[PDB]
């Protein structure tokens, strides 16, 4: 009995995402709060199931994490705040992007903030996604 | 009307702000039920103020906006909100 | 003795409040740091006591949390920073 | 997406800039990104 445990789900109350370029400043950052956090109803759970029905690994992985265990954040892409940029930083952005043939990477990161009444141990779990871009390439050119 | 553009004018925020709050070592920090038995009725209220700032819709974007809070019933400390917290 | 514990108070060094409307952006946010955090002196604790003195529940609840256990933050109402708003967000604010 | 905003280089500083993200393959929910998370 001391080993029996109820699989109480811990659903993060809040979620935050940020999009940062270089070591200078975040370009963008959102936080879907309550109404953009939709927990899956059972029906959405079956929907996820048939969409990945042929693949067995997907079925077992869904079969483990119940509909209450899987949620979706509707992060507002366009509902931003003003992206302030110190003009020195802006100028160096442009000059480097235009002639500086160095390698500059984004720092795109996600944090999940848990209910803290539902436990969850650390309740600010987050992971970073840094992927280097290509100089002398149309990606950097269009960014500039 | 506040977020639009016009002379100074307040809002309708009907006492959502509880005065006395308690901060346990618990995961969160709840208000005080005994000091606020009436809950929102015993809570205090404030008004949003948007002070515009000329620089140089587009004229609205020209002005700099920032929300300003001030006690609903304020006499002399209008620029300051004392909030009681209970450090357990 | 292993069960005896001193009631050492834990007073928050910092406090923050925010005022946000919708899922779009915080409209206001303040943080009283040291000098706007006034811990109660025993006289202030007494003052809280007589103000709610008729009520018994308030009396016991204050009698538990010592003056060092209760503090007040003097959050600066007007001393904010610029509330930036992406104009798309502003327009949709107004239209809705 | 960088949406500029007239107020009043220096003209670039005049416009207000803010990065905006949109799904690469977006049809009708262009102003919203669904991101699935697994709450263990």
């Amino acid at each position: 009995l001391i080993r029996s445990v109820v699989g109480v789900v811990n659903q993060p109350i809040d979620v935050t995402v940020t999009l940062k370029l270089g070591g200078y400043e975040p370009l963008f950052t959102m936080s879907a709060q309550q109404p953009s956090i939709v927990p899956f109803t059972p029906q959405a759970y079956e929907e996820l199931s048939q969409q990945f029905d042929p693949y067995p690994l997907a079925m077992q992985f869904i079969s483990q994490y119940s509909p209450e265990d899987i949620v979706t954040a509707q992060i507002e892409g366009s509902s931003g705040a003003l992206w302030r940029i110190s003009p020195p930083s802006r100028a160096q952005m442009k000059q480097e992007l235009y002639n500086g043939t160095a390698d500059i990477t984004l720092r795109f990161t996600w944090n999940f903030q848990r209910d803290l009444a539902k436990g969850g141990t650390v309740e600010y779990t987050n992971e970073k996604h840094t992927l280097e871009l290509a100089p002398n390439s149309t990606a950097r050119r269009q960014l500039a | 009307q506040l977020l639009e553009g016009r002379p100074d004018q307040s809002v309708v925020i009907p006492h959502l702000f509880p005065k006395y709050i308690r901060a346990p070592n618990g995961p969160e920090a709840n208000p005080v039920k005994q000091l606020q038995p009436d809950e929102e009725e015993d809570y205090l209220g404030v008004r949003i103020q948007l002070r515009r700032e000329q620089v140089g819709g587009t004229k609205a974007s020209d002005f700099l906006e920032w929300w300003v809070i001030e006690l609903q019933d304020c006499k002399a400390d209008c620029n300051l909100l004392p909030m009681v917290i209970f450090s357990d």
